[PDB]
């Protein structure tokens, strides 16, 4: 249930491959993306990290899992505050 | 002593006599600044080689007028209107070339006509280029921009005729590959008796460096002889030998030639405002006519041989 | 069917023949032809790279004018004269006066080649050249004509070449030297290769883009259209140079290129250098005049010369140094003596412009800035007497432009003088003196404006007297500050 | 006596004839020739502007090589590898790896035209083009071969095109598309007009000048010499474009120019953008990458297209925006993932350099500067772990270069995706997706490095695994910071 | 698990081979990266049109070898040394033309020889341009860069011969303007019986797209025939017609042709390391020989 | 009576025609040149003004006149500050 997404983190300069888990919540997905961005090229911030479909106006709920979100492998997401 | 003055509606040199001049006057009139200073036509040492050339061959011409700049092309052509007119004429000729080719016209001319063309037509490229060279000389030496402009357009027309001739020499060679078309024109121009009057005429005319003598010899002697003794007799021979294309091509070229005659007649009329110029022009015509007459006679004997 | 041009083109230039009734030298005299003794046969090797023919020419050129004139007519009421920056209006005035009647003069340079070049291909391309420059002269008279009724300084689009005004004499002395006053082969080399291919091509491209930025779409379109004609006739000098080189005349070829490039440079620096660095609104400057020269003129010359088997001119070091300095002094002079110009020079020395100048030319403020400081203080104190001249500048006996140097904290000025046939001449550079020495008979008895003033030819011997001699006809025609000193308010 | 070239030249290109024993289409098949149905006779009007002949070619090119090799030999002792700025050495490594074997591949593009173009003049010029590119390929192997003994990274002058390293794949994907992968007329347009005349001519001129400034006269002379060959074969696309336009194919011609310029741009931005704005010492910078792109490259394209009666490509405004942004992010990526490059990228973000970047690109510090602040802070704290990557970037399915945007306080990143024949593709711009859609059969089943990683072709699925897959053979070969982080000392 | 390694003194691919790499090896060897991936020659879709072309006409050629890249030009020519050599030969040709022209050679050929030249010599420009096109095809398809380099130089040499022929056609026409020199060659190539064997041969050869067949047909069949049946017989007839220029010009061209033969024979030798290739090469020679024989017969009947 | 010289003043940008008098001392010449430069394009400053042949190392004595100096009409001079 390894699940590849392409993730763009807010204020970073690129989109990156991040392999998450089919059963990860959006919170868990955001932490996995954050690992490859925050304190690497993006300053740490207070507040809640949220996930969305790339350039969408709607956020996935924090405890929705990848499996139930409707996302498909290799689709692009943003992680934003 | 300097005062305030209102803007002028046209150029200061025209602003007394006009409010809104023609396009022609706006763009053509009084552009030879080189006639302003009789000691230094050009902004260089008064005795530079080109200043000496211009003082002798333009300023000191026996053809004398205190107002050359007032000459007006009777057609009042400018660059824009010339191209409109000639693009039309070239649409005409190029369409003729295309259509006659499609019919294989050249195949159907009378037996032997290809040898007459190779001998009497294709070497015209030399004659026409001489006219081109000569026209450009009158251009650069004439004492008014309005005269020079008529010469520019005449130079272009001469190149037009040279181009028609190159195109047709090649084309004709495709049907008659054994006639020497495109191969022997220089040797004919240099060596064939029928070309020698014309070649002597042009070599000598191209060394008449006085602007007035150049203009009279070229436009009042050479070119009218070419109309009467080359173009028209070639046209007649063509019809007689079942070449329908040549006569039509020549009528288009004769339209250019008639235009050259028109502006030349106008310049003569302007010059004759000074009655002294009558003897000068007549003198130069009498000087050059015998050479043009020999040239015509020799060409005509060659054209009509066999 | 029609036969393609390549199948018959050669016949259009098979026009050389061996003269029998006059001699070859009689038909092609050296002074007019410039063949340098190279026999007729050899000239038949001349090959113009970009071919065209009469019917193609009239067809395409007809379309070009249809466009140019229609655009002018459609923008008639766009109020360009009233709405443009004064800096742009002065650019137009300066361009039309310096160029319009020179383009027409270029018909004669082309005509010289059409009759007197020993190369048949040259004679034909020169014929198109006569036509092209006729177009350009007529366009550049017709277009500015519209503005005569608005502003007497636009009269100078026609008047300049008929005057003894300083810049008009500088232009005519140059153009008469490289266009109308030399043999056919010198024209090919000095006009078509050095001046047209080497300067005007890039200049016209830059000017058209500048016009568009200024919102003058009529001029932008005009200048663009004219520039499309350039290659047709400007191509003529390359093949001429190759021919001289092949025939043992490389030394003479090099010398003619060296002469023309330097003479073009001095004129270019006085008439266009100030436009780019001072007349153009600051916010619209994307390169300095030095950057333009270095990146669009110099390297191109070096590569083209090498390609032909020629070398950088001997003075290349001097040229590179001149690009840092010359036009800043030329501008200062044009502005200080603005009353003698037929356009209104923009000072271009607000603090913001001065910072840009300093960035583009480190040291500018401790040099030219020192002079502008005094001028600026006088302007603020309404000392109009101290920003108007009471004497003539000293003038180069070659370029007809004032003798200048570097001012301020790094003061350095050098006149290069010559005693020749009992007369003392002064030149603005080592190169200008050298040019004179290459062909003294071209130049030796010429009198610059100062020579004439000192010979009593200009009366009264006053500013008013000089302005009258220079052809000015009213107070409105005399050059003034482009912005009526509005820039001082930012100081 | 000898007769002037002008009098016999036409005979050297009077080589078209009407096939009788095979058909015209069999002799010039569309897929290899690209004639778009335009009949043989029409192509005979193709007229190369800069003519030359065999005797002149061998003579002048003999002189050129005598010089190039003599200069190389005479300067052997100058110790360029030891004495040059690290930035210059990385520029050499990057250049030779990306270019040398690509020059040799261009022999194949030229040969495609020599055999399959219906224009006789094109077939002859392409023959000289084959020879030119052969020269350039051999020169640019012979010269860097000298540095093999100094540094294994110079092995990549030969090795890159034989590897699956990311930049090598980006280069091969581009060059195989415009040079070796299409018909003769496409090559004329996309290689000689769009890439050579449009980019490399001015790039080589700039490079030769930069070389002299770096004190490397062997390389300055080499590049300058190579550039003097360019017009001889680069001139070929111009007349081909004219012919297509005259024969009702303006839109087909435009499309090919459109596609080629953008593809060249993306590669140009990753390989040369960072060199100009970051690797070159500050005191030797005379214009920014943007100024170069806008004034030299874009300016000459506009003038050249107009002269041909073509239009500015549809994406021109996108291009104008890209030149302000793209290469800054590309540089950041190349540096952060430096271990995957065969050269050593220079960070180029000391305070003085950042002041220059800010002057040339107002807002730079509030954008890329934000990322560099975090990186810089980590270097100053010896948090080396945080300046090394632990995943792959997402990669464009067209350019083969990572999907980037503008970072920091003006964050904007857009991926342009496509579902095509049951597969999901991602592109780094609207133009890149559009290129894909113009010719899907050229591109559809290609797998970029990430696609391969996800497909299981790269094992182990780790950094070491990717590095091995990319063809690295020792720890020295992997890219590092050009100055081993010396720059950080200037950042406080 | 990456090791530290020292710099190598040459390219990694040459570093093992005992011998020190020559200039030739350094700049010529193993440059076709397009042979690395069998299913995707080029870095595109594996089934792109050009990938399918190469998989079919190069990769799938019945002429087979595990190491084509190991082929070596017996003359070990690179661009630099090719131009040194050919500049010498072009200096020879230049002085030949210049000096023969000065002594008015062409005026002294036996009566009527100009007609034989117009019929049998000047249309050779079509034949030579066909060789040029064909050599360029072998270049772009050959499975090793060392093979391709020989082809590049052969392509240039073909253009060289085309250029000689154009120059001499024009030159001869200056003395003999009524022989159709520079005027009737396309028509002759298209319609004259003596040219039809050669034209059919080249039109067919130019559509042989398998790299192996293209090489065998061009270099082992067409080109040796041209040496034996065109170049040599033209020399013989020229001498008999007091044309001393043509045989000396052909001498320099024959030097090129012998070089082409040398590298071709070297490639056959290399190919024969795989004994299966003997029957394949032989098959292709026997297939193309009848067309070449017919071409030669028709040309020689025309010449005599 | 009138005597024309071409004069380059220290720190100015050009050479100018300045008409002086045969009987003008070099001090007087310096003042006549200064009139067209100082407070126009050149800042005023303390110091003795001296006259010299253009780019020469030798100065003319301050009280020496144009006539006495050996200068010829239209020759070029510099006006510079002492030492
Ligand atoms: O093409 C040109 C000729 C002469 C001048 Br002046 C300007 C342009
Ligand atoms: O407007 C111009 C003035 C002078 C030159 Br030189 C070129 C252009
Ligand atoms: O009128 C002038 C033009 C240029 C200079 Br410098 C000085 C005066
Ligand atoms: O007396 C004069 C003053 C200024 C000038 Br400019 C010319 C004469
Ligand atoms: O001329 C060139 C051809 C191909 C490349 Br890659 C670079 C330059
Ligand atoms: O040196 C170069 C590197 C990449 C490109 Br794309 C062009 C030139
Ligand atoms: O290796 C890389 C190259 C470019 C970018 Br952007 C990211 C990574
Ligand atoms: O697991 C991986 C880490 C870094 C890269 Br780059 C590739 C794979
Ligand atoms: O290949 C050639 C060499 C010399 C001459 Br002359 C002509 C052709
Ligand atoms: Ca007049
Ligand atoms: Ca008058
Ligand atoms: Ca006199
Ligand atoms: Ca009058
Ligand atoms: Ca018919
Ligand atoms: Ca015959
Ligand atoms: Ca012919
Ligand atoms: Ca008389
Ligand atoms: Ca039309
Ligand atoms: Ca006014
Ligand atoms: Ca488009
Ligand atoms: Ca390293
Ligand atoms: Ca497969
Ligand atoms: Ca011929
Ligand atoms: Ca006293
Ligand atoms: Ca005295
Ligand atoms: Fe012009
Ligand atoms: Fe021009
Ligand atoms: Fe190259
Ligand atoms: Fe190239």
């Amino acid at each position: 249930s390894a699940f590849p997404v392409h993730a763009a983190f807010e204020k970073d300069f690129l989109v990156q491959l991040v392999v998450v888990d089919l059963n990860d919540s959006m919170d868990q997905v955001a932490e996995k993306v954050a690992y490859h961005c925050v304190n690497r090229r993006v300053a740490p911030r207070e507040g809640v990290m949220r996930v969305r479909k790339h350039r969408s106006t709607e956020l996935f709920p924090r405890d929705m899992t990848i499996a139930e979100s409707g996302l498909n492998p290799t689709e692009v997401i943003d992680v934003v505050f | 002593s300097f005062e305030s003055k209102k803007p002028m509606r046209t150029w200061s040199h025209l602003a007394e006599m006009r409010k809104k001049p023609s396009e022609y006057d706006i763009v053509s009139r009084k552009l030879h600044y080189s006639t302003n200073n009789p000691d230094s036509p050009w902004e260089l040492s008064p005795d530079s080689p080109m200043n000496l050339w211009y003082k002798q061959y333009r300023n000191a011409s026996p053809l004398k007028h205190d107002n050359w700049d007032a000459f007006t092309d009777p057609d009042q052509l400018v660059y824009r209107t010339y191209n409109l007119m000639q693009d039309g004429q070239e649409s005409y000729v190029q369409s003729l070339f295309d259509q006659f080719n499609e019919r294989e016209h050249d195949q159907m001319v009378r037996e032997g006509w290809e040898h007459t063309m190779a001998r009497c037509y294709s070497p015209l490229r030399y004659l026409f280029h001489c006219l081109q060279m000569s026209s450009a000389y009158v251009q650069q030496m004439a004492p008014a921009s309005t005269i020079s402009n008529c010469c520019i357009l005449q130079t272009a027309d001469s190149l037009r005729w040279l181009t028609h001739t190159a195109y047709r020499t090649h084309e004709l060679s495709l049907t008659y590959p054994d006639a020497g078309l495109g191969e022997h024109e220089r040797e004919l121009w240099e060596k064939e008796p029928g070309w020698q009057g014309l070649r002597e005429l042009m070599e000598k005319q191209l060394t008449a460096f006085d602007w007035g003598e150049a203009f009279v010899s070229l436009n009042l002697v050479v070119k009218p002889m070419i109309v009467e003794s080359i173009f028209k007799p070639l046209q007649q021979q063509a019809w007689e030998n079942n070449d329908t294309l040549l006569p039509l091509l020549i009528d288009s070229q004769l339209k250019d030639a008639e235009r050259h005659s028109r502006w030349s007649k106008a310049l003569v009329k302007h010059a004759l405002e000074n009655p002294d110029n009558h003897a000068v022009i007549e003198g130069w015509i009498e000087k050059w006519r015998p050479l043009a007459d020999r040239a015509a006679e020799a060409y005509l004997s060659m054209l009509s041989s066999d | 069917a029609m036969h393609p041009r390549k199948d018959w083109y050669e016949l259009t230039r098979a026009t050389n023949w061996t003269p029998s009734y006059v001699t070859e030298e009689q038909l092609f005299p050296e002074r007019m032809s410039g063949h340098m003794g190279i026999p007729l046969e050899k000239w038949e090797s001349y090959d113009e790279p970009y071919k065209t023919s009469y019917p193609e020419y009239v067809s395409i050129q007809r379309e070009k004018d249809a466009g140019a004139y229609s655009v002018k007519a459609a923008l008639e009421r766009a109020k360009i004269y009233e709405n443009s920056d004064p800096g742009w209006i002065s650019t137009l005035k300066s361009h039309y006066g310096a160029i319009a009647v020179g383009e027409y003069a270029a018909v004669t340079g082309e005509g010289r080649m059409a009759r007197f070049s020993k190369a048949p291909g040259n004679r034909n391309m020169a014929t198109f050249g006569m036509m092209d420059e006729l177009r350009h002269g007529q366009l550049q008279l017709f277009f500015p004509h519209e503005y005569c009724k608005k502003d007497r300084q636009f009269d100078w689009a026609w008047r300049a070449y008929h005057s003894n005004e300083w810049a008009a004499i500088a232009a005519k002395h140059f153009f008469d030297d490289i266009i109308t006053g030399r043999d056919a082969i010198s024209v090919a080399i000095m006009l078509t290769f050095s001046f047209e291919t080497g300067f005007t091509n890039m200049q016209f491209l830059g000017l058209a883009a500048d016009a568009a930025e200024a919102g003058d779409y009529t001029f932008a379109n005009l200048i663009s259209s004219i520039q499309t004609d350039e290659s047709r006739h400007a191509q003529q000098g390359g093949p001429a140079l190759q021919l001289l080189i092949e025939n043992g005349k490389r030394e003479e070829a090099q010398k003619k290129v060296d002469m023309a490039i330097w003479r073009a440079w001095r004129l270019f620096a006085v008439l266009t250098g100030p436009v780019m660095d001072y007349y153009t609104p600051l916010e619209d400057r994307s390169q300095s005049f030095k950057e333009f020269m270095y990146e669009w003129i110099i390297g191109q010359f070096e590569r083209s010369l090498i390609d032909l088997g020629l070398d950088k001119p001997w003075y290349w070091d001097l040229f590179l140094k001149d690009i840092d300095e010359l036009h800043h002094s030329y501008h200062m002079g044009v502005w200080y003596w603005r009353t003698t110009a037929w356009w209104n020079p923009a000072a271009g020395v607000t603090p913001e412009e001065r910072d840009w100048l300093e960035e583009k030319y480190p040291g500018w403020n401790k040099r030219w800035g020192r002079c502008w400081d005094v001028i600026t203080e006088n302007v603020l104190n309404d000392r109009m007497d101290l920003v108007s001249p009471e004497t003539l500048p000293s003038v180069c006996n070659m370029s007809q432009i004032p003798l200048v140097g570097v001012p301020g904290d790094d003061w350095n000025i050098e006149v290069f003088s010559l005693e020749h046939n009992g007369r003392l001449y002064h030149f603005g550079s080592e190169v200008d003196r050298w040019v004179f020495q290459q062909d003294p008979v071209q130049y030796q008895n010429h009198m610059n404006i100062v020579d004439r003033f000192l010979a009593g030819q200009i009366q009264p011997m006053t500013l008013e007297g000089a302005l009258k001699y220079m052809g000015f006809q009213s107070i409105e025609e005399m050059g003034k500050d482009a912005h009526d000193f509005a820039w001082a308010d930012k100081c």
